[PDB]
RNA sequence: AUAUGUAUAAAAAUAGAGGUCUCUCCUGUAUCGUAGAAGAUGGGCGAUGGUUGAUGAAACGGAAGUGUUUUAUUGACUUGUCCAUGAAAUUCCAGAAUCCAUUGCAUACGACUUUA
RNA sequence: GCGAAACCACAGCCUGGGGGCCAGG
RNA sequence: GCAGAUCUUGGUGGAAGUAGC
RNA sequence: CUGCCGAAGAGCAGAAACUCAGAUCAGUUUUAAAUGAGAGUUUCUAGUGGGCCAUUACUGGCGAUGCGGGCCGAACGUGAGGUUAAGGUGCCGGAAUGUACGCUAGAAAGGUGUUAGUUAACUAGCCCUGGGCGCUUAAGCGUACUACCCAUACCUCACCGUCUGGGUUAGCU
RNA sequence: UGUUUAUAGCCCUUGUUGUAAUACGUCCACUGGGGACUGAGGACUGCGGCUUCGUGCCAAGGAUGCUGACAUAAUGGU
């Protein structure tokens, strides 16, 4: 509900798997923090979400595998760099995505 | 040009009322290009939100939003009817209300 | 009337029939060869009566700017003028 | 499409309907300004109005066209309430066309149009020479004034037709513009 | 909007009566039918019953023709009789600009007038109307006049031209 | 220079046929006119003047022509592509393409104006 | 004396105007600007470009001219074109006046004219 | 310097229509 | 079981620092 | 304090007692049965026996009755949503500066003012004479077709209350 | 000016392409979406439907499931 779907030409994406990405890899850390009633007090112990690096070889994964088909195509690499911005006159109820 | 918009300009009008008795509840919204009741069924179920300005640093902002929706329209002339979840004060006739894109379904 | 069409250069910009003007009555000129066709397209009795008294004056100043003579014994307003000087 | 400020060429408008719009923008919280106030037309006979205002005249009596629609805007405003009044301040009707304003663009009203919505052959009047009549005795210089704007108005388009001309030439002499024309541009 | 309707009935071998009239809808017409037979043959309307009701098209709906239509007015003083000739493509057409011009010039309303006939005249010299038979003329052409044509507030002047 | 007379050619402004052109075959009154067209998804019908905008081009045509004779006379002057030499027709079909693009179709405009905008050479 | 790009300037007519005997209008659904970690860090090709911030100016704008240019620099960006790094776990939207004094051209009293 | 009293629903701009109601000034 | 009875009793107002001595 | 019933303007309102779809009725209509409703009685015991408006002495309405419109509409528990009546959609004001057809101040007779017709004379319509702002191929007047606005009204649901009817004991883990 | 498809064509009747087409009316126990309001009830009992019978399943006697944000706040009152 919160994306606009476009006309443009689709991307070849079946070339990477994506039956890794299930519910429980998007989820979120269960809350815990195992920590004892003195480190709480003087509260210099939590560490940071920094994104692992699994997750980044993913990403890389992905784009290894996605930006040959992006490049073949005219104009997605400057398409997908750029961002969607209403100016005046322009009526989204009349403009065809 | 420096874009970074994701909405339409809009209006509050007024409330719903009769001649004499108003309804705050309900309140009357004309939105920019919509002319027609045909084409305000594209914004029917959108968020519109009216923005304003404030004193207190409420988590370090002095912005507040009052959100709403698109309900139905009203007339035959493009204006809607919105529905915002506190009542819009009356001091706020004419002003710029924000309708965004999202839901959406095109 | 439905077509009440009557008849130097006739030129008609804006109105103006320059050999003079027509702005006063809404009647066309359309300036048809020598002579200026001076429609009227499904208008009023009043462009009936107007076109009438145009015709005459057009027709009187054509005449007037050809030879005025005297007619001691600028048509409208030379007999205006006239009308004046007996006064 | 709506914006903060308007401005809005008089000329060739009827008197009420161009301020039942206005009165509807003003309301909406949209600044208007409407220019040119002495040439706004009125339906009927030079007496017609003639005889409304004399007995108008028979309260603040005002003779200014600016002010005389100025009134007509008022009646259609909730001027008894602090809403109305709120609108009215918003409204800014000018004779002649001030020079913070000759240098913008002036909008019209097609739904007050007079072209558009009196029949051919129908008489009118116009405020300007209306208000000369009953009181106002500026119509020799805002007249005098107009036609030294609309001069220097008229040698700023040439120069802007002029300026525009190398770059209309230019357009075609790319081929980008030919290349791609599909597109509909 | 107006049809054309062909009502036949006869009361409870009495002779069968058959007339075309113009009515929004059918229940409008056998009334309407019902009204006319009680003021021609004295029918009572309960005695009496409807035997067919049809509907009526235009046979030539996309030909220009001349109707001269026949009513009886109801005014002040409740008797008239006029004739006027309409130039369109439809019976039905023409009757209701009979009705409109009537209504218009005359202050009338549907239930004071019953059309008396309706006829296609087809001669030109036959046509009694100054406006019909300029309107037939072989050289019929005019400047189309009363033209005058959201976006309140347009950014140039119209051309109206 | 636009006289509604039998023969002239009419654009349809209002109702389902906007767009589509026309012309004039017989003049029903001083409010309505017949209109016909060789395409075949216009039929004939009669429609007043408030619907269309007068064409300056004239086509030569009998009064009271069948639809079909219509469509020869139309064939034979050639009003296609007369229509569209007028820059009337132009603009009219180039904002009918410019109403058709999708988002990548805009973003290429956009590019493509911005590699037409870089020269600005004068003399 | 002290506010979400806040963009768009001829006149006049709808029974005619503008531009070079010819052409156009029939709305702005148009035109200018519009990709960038809210706009990062580099390299090449083609023209003397475009956008500007700060100085230095000269010409114009008087109806309410508070703005228009021409520029001479300086400091930046430049997507005109094509490539190279970075964004992430915000892991689905939120120095005067007066009093006191003084003048009588003034005066019921104030006030005014004076000086003072 | 001394010092009341009666009285007080509430208050105080006009015109018209039905001293506050309606529409205007 | 109080809002009123030009209710009863007490207290306190505007009039008013007014009229006035 | 809340609830329930509720007039009048002998009758009208309840309470007990009985007798009850296997009973009679009706501000109704057809004919010379249809349809709705369960029908009644003895007894007592409070209140009133004004007037006003309108159509044709009658009939209603006002009065004990607020709400939408400005007489028309509509009979009221607390709300959400939908949809409407009357009246409306230029602005004030919620809602089409809608579409289409027409006429030109407006919401006894006169006129060389006008538009359609009948046989120079008459007929019909508008103009002169006898809520505001504003409006003029209307935002005036008439007809037709759509869309729109909103009542305490209509529909759906929740909730409060009252009334009517039903269930509920070897009190079953 | 007068004529009868020629170097335009038009009107009327019949046949034919004919089980035309379209508009209108009406119907489907045909179907695809968008928006808004509501979630009363509280073990099973019922009426139905799929499923071979199944403590089977189901949109069938009234809402559940999946998530996110906050305690220095979110939210609601005076």
């Amino acid at each position: 509900r919160y994306v606009i779907a476009t006309s443009a030409p689709k991307i070849d994406v079946s070339g990477v798997s994506v039956e890794k990405f299930t519910k429980a890899y998007f989820a979120k850390q269960k809350r815990s923090g195992p920590v004892k009633k003195d480190e709480a007090f003087f509260a210099e112990n939590a560490p940071k979400n920094a994104l692992p690096a699994e997750r980044i070889a993913d990403q890389k994964a992905v784009d290894a595998k996605l930006l040959p088909a992006i490049k073949a195509i005219p104009n997605m690499k400057e398409y997908l760099a750029a961002s969607f911005a209403l100016s005046n006159g322009d009526r989204p109820h009349l403009m065809k995505f | 040009a420096q874009g970074h918009r994701l909405y339409v300009k809009a209006k509050h009008l007024s409330f719903q009322r009769s001649k004499h008795v108003i309804h705050p509840g309900t309140s009357i919204v004309k939105i920019e290009g919509c002319d027609s009741k045909e084409e305000a069924q594209f914004y029917l179920g959108k968020r519109v939100c009216y923005v304003y300005k404030s004193s207190k640093a409420v988590r370090g902002s002095k912005i507040r939003v009052i959100w709403g929706t698109i309900a139905r329209p009203h007339g035959n002339s493009g204006a809607v009817r919105a529905r915002f979840v506190h009542n819009l004060p009356a001091k706020t006739f004419g002003s710029s209300l924000r309708v965004m894109l999202y839901p959406s379904n095109i | 009337d439905i077509y009440k069409d009557e008849t130097v250069t006739v030129d008609i910009k804006a109105r103006n029939v320059t050999v003079q003007n027509l702005r006063h009555v809404d009647i066309e000129m359309k300036k048809q060869g020598n002579t200026i066709k001076f429609i009227v397209w499904h208008g009023s009795r009043k462009h009936n009566a107007c076109i009438r008294s145009v015709y005459s004056i057009i027709n009187n100043m054509i005449i007037g700017v050809t030879q005025g003579f005297r007619y001691k014994m600028s048509l409208e307003n030379v007999s205006q003028s006239a009308a004046n000087i007996k006064q | 499409e709506f914006q903060k400020v308007v401005v809005i060429d008089a000329k060739g408008h009827l008197l009420g309907r161009l301020a039942s719009v206005v009165a509807k923008q003003l309301l909406g919280g949209q600044k208007v300004v409407v220019v040119r106030c002495e040439e706004l037309n009125i339906s009927g006979h030079f007496f017609r109005n003639k005889l409304k205002y004399l007995a108008y005249l028979r309260a603040f009596h005002f003779r200014a066209p600016s002010r005389i629609f100025q009134k007509a805007v008022r009646g259609m405003l909730p001027h008894k309430t602090a809403r109305g009044q709120a609108a009215l301040e918003h409204l800014q009707a000018v004779e002649g066309i001030p020079p913070p304003f000759d240098k913008q663009k002036r909008v019209v009203v097609p739904a007050a149009l007079r072209v558009l919505r009196l029949k051919p052959g129908r008489k009118y009047c116009t405020v300007g020479r209306l208000s000369s009549e009953v009181g106002w005795k500026y119509n020799d210089i805002v007249a005098k004034l107009e036609e030294r704007r609309k001069v220097k108005s008229a040698a700023f388009y040439q120069a802007k037709l002029a300026k525009q001309k190398k770059i209309a030439s230019a357009k075609e002499a790319s081929p980008v513009n030919q290349k791609l024309s599909q597109f509909g541009y | 909007a107006l049809k054309e309707y062909q009502v036949v009935g006869r009361k409870v071998v009495p002779k069968l009566f058959r007339m075309r009239l113009f009515a929004p809808n059918e229940s409008v017409a056998k009334s309407r039918y019902w009204y006319f037979l009680k003021m021609i043959n004295k029918v009572k309307k309960a005695t009496g019953e409807i035997v067919a009701i049809n509907e009526i098209s235009e046979p030539k709906p996309l030909k220009a023709k001349v109707f001269g239509i026949w009513i009886r007015y109801d005014s002040r003083s409740g008797t008239h009789n006029m004739y006027k000739e309409f130039r369109d493509t439809t019976r039905v057409g023409a009757v209701e600009a009979m009705y409109a011009d009537m209504a218009a010039r005359h202050r009338a309303r549907f239930r004071s007038i019953r059309i008396l006939k309706v006829v296609e005249v087809e001669k030109k010299e036959d046509v009694r109307r100054n406006y019909v038979k300029q309107l037939l003329n072989p050289h019929l052409k005019f400047p189309l006049p009363h033209r005058r044509t959201k976006k309140v507030f347009a950014p140039h002047r119209p051309s109206t031209f | 220079k636009r006289y509604v007379e039998v023969g002239r050619v009419v654009l349809v402004t209002k109702g389902e046929y906007t767009g589509k052109l026309a012309v004039i075959v017989d003049i029903v009154d001083h409010k309505r006119a017949l209109i016909d067209s060789p395409c075949s998804e216009f039929p004939r019908q009669v429609i007043r003047y408030g619907s269309v905008v007068l064409t300056h081009i004239v086509m030569k045509l009998p009064r009271g022509a069948r639809s079909g004779i219509v469509a020869k006379k139309w064939k034979a002057q050639d009003v296609c592509n007369k229509w569209a030499s007028s820059a009337w027709a132009k603009k009219l079909e180039a904002k009918k393409v410019r109403s058709q693009l999708n988002d990548f179709d805009r973003f290429a405009v956009m590019r493509l104006k911005k590699q037409r905008r870089e020269q600005v050479n004068v003399a």
